């Protein structure tokens, strides 16, 4: 947690709405949300792939 | 074996080297804990008003705060060592001949951080402390806490070191192939919101601080775009 | 076009007007930053013990804290402007003839906030500071930080301004058509938990502070229910 | 955030359990959770219609 | 009726008894708020440097901090009552004859908390304050805040009370049936990471504090394993 | 909050990686994640079972 505040988060919405307007801000939110989706996709892939390397390689040597 | 296990094996070794470098430098400077703090506090002591000294409101502050500074002094001193290991971990992924260009670039990015710290210490610190100390309201005694002074001092060193790198980073990217002044001008509204977000994640939970740190980043971005046109 | 785009187009304009109003008032009063601080600190300076003065433990506190006061003062001064734009944005959704009643209600809700601050400043601040200052344990020097004093002052101003509006709000709702004393009495247990929740989100992360601010809210709700019966 | 703490959150559970008891507190939790569902329902609807007004209206003018 | 409703009926009664016990002890000691503070601050006052006293930078600190101390003192004093009700609520689930063993174990765990507090107050507090106070850098005046002193004192009391219980807990589990020295030795790497995680959840958000409190836990876990071999 | 921070969380990953290595730390992450799953499983069961004891018993007496 990087020192998140209530007034700090409201300002970004207030500053973002004024600077971007109701034509670029929602696109920015979608673009920002797309970055989170990529991080979740990377996290989902890495966690499964890392597990698929520890468990199977250890189990293969047992056989 | 196979990747995603050797990668963390390499990262573990690089993390150990960064940890060892931080510890070794910290241990060397651990004895002179007050000497560096005397150097750090010297700009403020000179500009402190008559009858005003530094105070320690925390019980362990007289001993922890000089110790804290030395640990974070070692972090800056070991930054070239830390950055080398980070580059080395990503070096195999940069075999596309971009490795040659980034080796001086990371080295060149190291002095700029130190020059910014030197500029803040030698030019800005006497000017800021000479004004901030002698501007208190009537009846207010400026008794600066040594713990709060360290956080204020290191924020300025962080701010100015990053401040010096931004224009050169913008110019270099806008110089060869990555960006052009036209592109950075059409991304001006997004940097303004991005500066507030970056400051929000870097300043304490106070609307005044985020509003005050965000503007310099936009100002630093503005001059960098201005300098790129002079290429 | 179409709705859900023009709504933010309208809200952008209203937000700009609130920003313009806050900035304009702040710029007018930015020169007299210490003068407002002298007025704010006057109740405490009068009741401070002999030998005890105000102190500034933060490096930038002597300059920023008076500036922080002026920004908050502008926010309170511009509150009728801020509330006007919020009402105007929701005015098209209140064409059901409830707009006529809420126009003076918001105006009446503005004086009550100012009367609460005046009551705290003139009646409570001399009484609170006259007791809090001269009650320290033996051997303890009351050197009040000017940064912590501003937060204490704003907390009390917010608390007393909100405190004055609650009984009148309860009476007004319980008067005409919305609620009755019986309904508010049967919601007494839920307000007590709601007071703790509201206080938790308004106080710093300290169990003592939430426990101390929540009780007045329950007390304010109690007298409001009592007063509504006298209608 | 709104200065969230551990002892602060435990007190509401402790105070809520005593004041409400095991007959009104679970209803309060369900009622409060219903408000969060309504906010999510509003957020889910608003986000979709906001995009449905930006992308199509811009794309319709292209045709 | 039926379970999960009568269970909270029982927990409600047990929670009430803990609340009543805390309030009753707090009300008894609320009058002597400064007297206990004088006892708490006596180790620091004795070792304070000449000319250095204790200060109160918060407006309500002179009154609330002694009040806060008595509240936490009531919590420690009522801990046997609090622990009894928690045990009683889980007593029906411990009908497997393990109830007999835990009745003295919880009682024996109460003195160890108080012995650790007594050890910190009588042995460590004079030694720690005698060093921390008289080690400030040149030109730094040790003006210890009474509010920050309470947090430092309370953390040390919590740390030492927890510290005394850990070795005996390890020995007791390693004695009868639960663990062996071999098992706890092979879990050494996980305790080290667990110590840092526990340090995260108990120390303020500062990397120095977590790194400084976690090491004692690993040290306390180390001696307990060493003592278990001498069984 | 139990006073969560950024550098504090990075240290645990840094300390965890060094102490555990890339053969025991991912197992620890999976083991820790299993505890969160158990808490959610307990929370899911308790919330539904408590509702099925309050609502049904009250409604049964009405009949």
């Amino acid at each position: 947690m990087f020192d998140i505040g209530f007034s700090e988060l409201l300002l970004v919405f207030i500053i973002g709405l004024v600077v971007l307007g109701p034509q670029r801000l929602p696109v920015a939110v979608k673009t920002v949300a797309g970055w989170i989706r990529a991080l979740r996709s990377l996290a989902t892939t890495v966690q499964n792939e890392l597990t698929q390397e520890l468990k199977l390689q250890e189990f293969q040597d047992s056989l | 074996t196979q990747p995603l296990i050797t990668h963390l094996i390499e990262l573990r070794k690089r993390l150990l080297n960064c940890i060892i470098a931080v510890i070794v430098i910290f241990l060397c400077l651990v004895y002179f804990a007050n000497d560096i703090y005397h150097l750090v506090s010297a700009p403020l002591i000179k500009q402190l008003p008559q009858g005003s000294t530094m105070i320690a409101t925390d019980v362990a502050s007289p001993f922890f705060t000089p110790i804290k500074l030395t640990f974070m002094v070692s972090l800056i001193l070991s930054a070239p060592v830390i950055l080398y290991q980070v580059w080395a971990f990503i070096a195999p992924a940069l075999y596309k001949h971009e490795r040659r260009l980034v080796v001086p670039l990371l080295v060149s990015s190291s002095l700029l951080f130190y020059i910014g710290m030197a500029f803040a210490y030698f030019v800005v610190f006497p000017l800021a402390f000479g004004f901030l100390a002698n501007t208190a309201p009537e009846g207010v005694q400026v008794s600066t806490d040594i713990a709060s002074y360290l956080s204020f001092v290191m924020a300025l060193f962080m701010a100015f070191g990053v401040s010096f790198e931004v224009p050169v980073a913008i110019v270099l990217l806008c110089w060869m192939g990555i960006t052009s002044p036209e592109d950075l001008r059409k991304k001006r509204p997004y940097v303004l919101v991005g500066a507030f977000v970056v400051g929000m994640l870097l300043t304490p939970p106070d609307v005044f601080s985020q509003t005050l740190l965000a503007i310099p980043m936009y100002c630093l971005f503005e001059i960098g775009v201005f300098f790129s046109r002079f290429y």
